[PDB]
């Protein structure tokens, strides 16, 4: 006799899927992704952004920052010190 | 019949298989009842096929 119309309905093999709700999370997360940035560094800029392009980008950890932060303590107290003097 | 001596009831049986020559005659059926289950069958097979080919492009 003539075979059943179960398999005729669709509509819990494509909502009754687990990938579902991983679906609608990476439609909106990737498609409204700008493939590209703007600037990684920019902060302080007044040619001050260029000493945080050389510095304090993520694409260093070079002790030069340091050593001129150290070296304006230096210069600022012992200028101090003259003035005391 | 040419076995038979007492044939005249052979002759009988002869026509009574070819007075009963119709043992049944025609039956179709399936033409009132294939066409309705084809309709809601043909509904539903092509309501799925649209649903998954779009989620498919989707």
């Amino acid at each position: 006799v003539s075979t059943l119309i179960p398999p005729k309905v669709v509509s819990s093999k494509n909502i009754g899927s687990a990938p579902n709700a991983k679906r609608i999370a990476n439609v909106v997360h990737f498609y409204k992704s700008l493939p590209q940035g703007p600037a990684p560094a920019i902060k302080a800029n007044t040619r001050l952004a260029r000493y945080k392009a050389k510095y304090f980008d993520g694409d260093n950890a070079s002790g030069k920052p340091l050593w001129h932060f150290a070296l304006g303590i230096i210069a600022f107290g012992y200028s101090m010190e003259y003035y005391f003097h | 019949r040419s076995v038979l001596k007492n044939t005249s009831v052979i002759d009988k049986i002869e026509s009574y298989v070819k007075q009963y020559k119709p043992v049944k005659i025609d039956a179709s059926k399936q033409l009132q009842v294939i066409e309705s289950f084809e309709k809601h069958a043909m509904t539903n097979a092509k309501e799925t096929e649209s649903l998954v080919s779009k989620e498919l492009k989707d």
